[PDB]
RNA sequence: GUGAAGAGUUUCUUUACUUAAUCAAUGAAGCGGAAUUGGGAUUUAUUUCCCAUAUUCUAGCGUUAAAGUUUCUUCGCGAACUGAUCCGCGUUGA
RNA sequence: GAGUUCAGCGCCUCAUGCUGAAUCCGGUGCGCUCUCGACGGCCCUUGAAAAUCCAACGGAAGAAUGGCCUUG
RNA sequence: GGACAUGGGUUAGUCGAUCCUAAGAGAUAGGGAAGCUCCGUAUGAAAGUUGCACGAUUUUUCGUGCCUCCUAUCGAAAGGGAAUCCGGUUAAUAUUCCGGAACCAGAAGGUGGAAUCAACACGGCAACGUAAAUGAAGUUGGAGACGUCGGCGGGAGCCCUGG
């Protein structure tokens, strides 16, 4: 115990080595880490056009939960329910009537842009959810203008591979929802009136709401010390 | 015509002859250590540069983040010795040969090797027996007024470093060459720059100067500043002309 | 000997048996000695004094 | 993913070794110059004759790209001797001749009169 | 490009900003702001109006952690915190 | 035991063999060429780099057991 | 006859090239140029070869992890550089062949020696010496590695001189 004695390092400044310490905030990140880092920061200054900020506004928590509750309900058939599906249909016209007189009536959202434009178009879409991350954005721009157009309800939702993870792809643009079954009826109608009672009714004042346009980081801070005194 | 021997010394046997050279004479990479306390390095050795009149110093400092030496270059500064310490940053003390930002140091002292921009590593001041004096100061929007050795008087920012002293080499200029071979010597470790041949001295298509039964120009030596190559020979843009009877 | 010259030699014969032997003179290794032990001593003094 | 170094550097990656779906080449070469393209003819010059007759080394005509080991190689191979040393040499014709000094056990003579150039 | 003034439904100038663009340096090595801190002024006080840093030693050395808990419940040179205050849109400067 | 000089024998001489001796003692240098050592003068001229090799500071790691038959 | 014809002749771990770099040349990243191509050599590049026992029977180079200012090459038969001498031999080769006598580099570990009984030697005041005298990373230092002229001192070879 007495030869365990304490050999403390100042660390000072031309003292001693100074110890390993993060240095990720001063490190020279790759090209593409330095592109899509400095990117969300451009995107953060300058104005941003309201058709764009627009997309920043998206579902909470809970009303993205309960859409994607009624979504799981109502996804396309797999490979394997398509399978079968035909196999017993061939099975029964052979020695029956065609296969509608095995197969039901399916229901399922609809997927697919231009699919999901038309459906707007012919007011048969009774909830659109569109997508906040497209990279090209100007396939889901006119989206929200057209569904107000059309008198449709209309959502924002994060995750476009969230949304094509229902319809079992790997990313979807724009899901749409026409007909549902009787038991969530109900659950359709409060999550339209949700939407409605953030989207559609503040439609008109996103028109004029532009975007971005923050300073941030330290000029912040120092147009706050500058104005204090 | 011909190419004239100014459009021709864009480079190639024009260049400068740096292989006995041992190096750069940059400051430092300015550091923490030096923007908020000092670092101490000890002079090891002062040394020759063939081409250069002043003398450079080779001063070993401590790397503060790992474990190793670092070895510079400063222009050696009159008075400096080995196995000096030489302290670089903003709390150094006014002592010469010691590397202080030129913002914390008073009015009217001598520096040397003094940065244009704070990182340059030394831009003002360098060659032997010359230096730069601090006129003045101005606190609100940081910036330090100084007398070149020209007498030209510069704005820099108060966070350029310089040099407290004077660089070593005294008055070279004192001494005539007295010959051909002490100039062949000075500039056949500089460049290829040495002798000369005068204009007039050749034919019309050499240079603009050259032809005639006599040796003579035949037109105004001064040229205007906005004058094309090959033509930009003589006094360009001369102010005046003749015997300086009295400047300032 | 030759820069090479000196892998054929034994241990011993390229090294004086001293601290630093075959880098340092011994007066230079007596000299960064007694420099080490005073500066440690100062160094020792004015922490003590700086209370 | 704390970085102590202010640099980015590749990380490591499988690399995974090559597993052809075909080989490229349908039938493995032979060995070329295995020893009987090493090894072409001997010589009987006067010179040689005087190699051969003194100091115990035969004079051959091994092929251009034969070296030191392959030539000895294919001496034992072919002539059931041990070779101890081997000079090179390349004629002004072009051609390499090797000479083959024998161990003190094998006597050149009886070796090239085997081979059958005395 | 973005925000403020001015001129007898408009564009001329300045007066600021950086994210466009430009320059320089570096192994893009410590940038900005909070929390502790005491000389300090309010004032029967509250950092409220104020900025504070650790190495001047003479040509020595300084790296691969010591210490403190506490997880093991010490083959542990065994894991974690701490020693090295916390946070972040910016590598730094012009 | 090499090389050199001299003296003989065979006398086709064959392996060109065999057999006798000497190759010793001293000295010299403002001498010539090369080299080494300690110096001096000159420079506003200060008169390459790298491969490679060596040394030092430092302390990572070690386990032979029965005062003797036993390891790294 | 250096002509003509027919044959023969050049033997290397130690001599050079090969290795390194100089002035320079020149891919790659990247940027121009209609293009042939031009600039550019850690340059605005995710430019890894290397350091460390975590598995591992039991006495060891095989898959992770965490890692730190490395870096393309070409470029000297007078620059730097590991190492061979004597005698003899051929018609013609030899520091290469023969006889004798050596040296250097690399690889395993074949013996002997040395220290360590419980881990890493002694002697000398010291300069320092020995037959050995455990030393990983990291860092530092030295050699390579250096101008010109003049005189002085020594050695080798040659010259001269007495038997």
């Amino acid at each position: 115990n007495p030869l365990f004695v304490s050999r403390p390092r100042s660390f000072g400044i031309g003292q001693d080595i100074q110890p390993k310490r993060d240095l990720s905030r001063f490190v020279k990140w790759p090209e593409y880490i330095r592109l899509q880092r400095r990117r969300k920061i451009l995107n953060l200054r300058l104005k941003v056009p309201p058709a764009i900020a627009q997309f920043q506004k998206t579902l909470d928590k809970n009303t993205a939960t309960q859409v994607f509750k009624l979504l799981n309900k109502y996804r396309p058939e797999t490979a394997a329910e398509k399978k079968q599906r035909l196999v017993a249909e061939a099975e029964a016209v052979a020695n029956g009537k065609s296969a509608q007189d095995v197969s039901k009536k399916p229901y399922n959202v609809k997927y697919g842009l231009n699919h999901v434009v038309a459906l707007i178009e012919a007011k048969k879409a009774k909830l659109v959810l569109i997508a906040s991350d497209v990279d090209p954005i100007e396939l889901v721009v006119f989206l929200p203008a057209l569904c107000k157009k059309m008198g449709v309800p209309y959502a924002i939702v994060k995750n476009k591979a969230r949304l094509g993870t229902v319809i079992h792809q790997k990313t979807a643009a724009v899901l749409a929802v026409t007909e549902v079954r009787e038991e969530d009826k109900n659950e359709l109608a409060s999550i339209v009136s949700a939407v409605d009672a953030n989207f559609s009714a503040k439609y008109d004042e996103s028109r004029r709401k532009w975007g971005g346009g923050i300073m941030g980081g330290k000029t912040q801070a120092l147009l706050a010390k500058r104005a204090k005194a | 015509g011909r190419v004239i021997r100014a459009q021709r010394k864009s480079g190639g046997i024009f260049q400068a002859h740096t292989r006995l050279r041992k190096g750069a004479a940059q400051l430092r990479t300015l550091d923490f250590a030096e923007r908020h306390g000092y670092i101490r390095g000890v002079v090891q050795k002062i040394i020759h540069d063939p081409g250069r009149g002043a003398p450079l110093a080779k001063v070993a400092f401590r790397n503060p983040y790992h474990y190793r030496t670092d070895v510079e270059t400063f222009v050696a500064t009159e008075g400096m010795y080995t196995g000096q310490f030489v302290y670089c940053g903003k709390n150094a003390a006014l002592t010469v040969g010691n590397v202080l930002p030129v913002g914390e140091m008073p009015e009217g002292t001598i520096i040397s090797n003094v940065e244009e921009k704070a990182g340059d590593r030394g831009a003002l001041g360098r060659s032997s027996g010359n230096y730069v004096i601090i006129v003045g100061h101005d606190v609100d929007t940081g910036k330090t007024r100084v007398k070149l050795p020209s007498g030209a008087k510069k704005v820099v920012p108060s966070s350029a470093r310089g040099v407290v002293g004077i660089v070593a080499g005294g008055g070279r200029i004192d001494k005539p060459l007295l010959k051909a071979g002490r100039a062949f010597h000075k500039y056949r470790v500089k460049r290829n720059c040495w002798p000369r041949t005068r204009g007039v001295a050749m034919n019309p298509v050499d240079h603009p100067h050259g032809g005639g039964n006599h040796q003579h120009v035949g037109h105004s030596t001064t040229v205007p500043r906005q004058s094309a190559p090959g033509q930009k020979v003589g006094l360009i843009a001369a102010r005046r002309t003749g015997l300086l009877r009295g400047a300032a | 000997l030759r820069p090479r010259e000196f892998a054929r030699l034994s241990h011993n014969q390229k090294k004086v048996q001293r601290a630093y032997g075959g880098c340092l003179s011994a007066n230079a290794v007596k000299d960064r000695i007694v420099r080490a032990f005073l500066i440690e001593e100062q160094k020792i003094v004015k922490q003590k004094l700086k209370q | 993913k704390v970085r102590t170094s202010t640099t980015f550097r590749r990380p490591k990656t499988l690399q995974l070794s090559r597993k052809p779906k075909y080989a490229r080449k349908s039938v493995a070469h032979a060995p070329r110059l295995d020893e009987y393209k090493i090894i072409v003819n001997p010589i009987n010059s006067e010179s040689a004759m005087k190699k051969i007759e003194d100091d115990n080394t035969l004079v051959f005509h091994v092929h251009l790209k034969a070296n030191k080991f392959t030539i000895k190689e294919a001496v034992r191979k072919l002539y059931s001797v041990e070779p101890v040393k081997i000079n090179t040499l390349i004629r002004p014709n072009g051609t390499k001749k090797a000479f083959v000094k024998l161990s003190a056990d094998a006597d050149a003579l009886d070796v090239a009169n085997r081979i059958g150039f005395l």
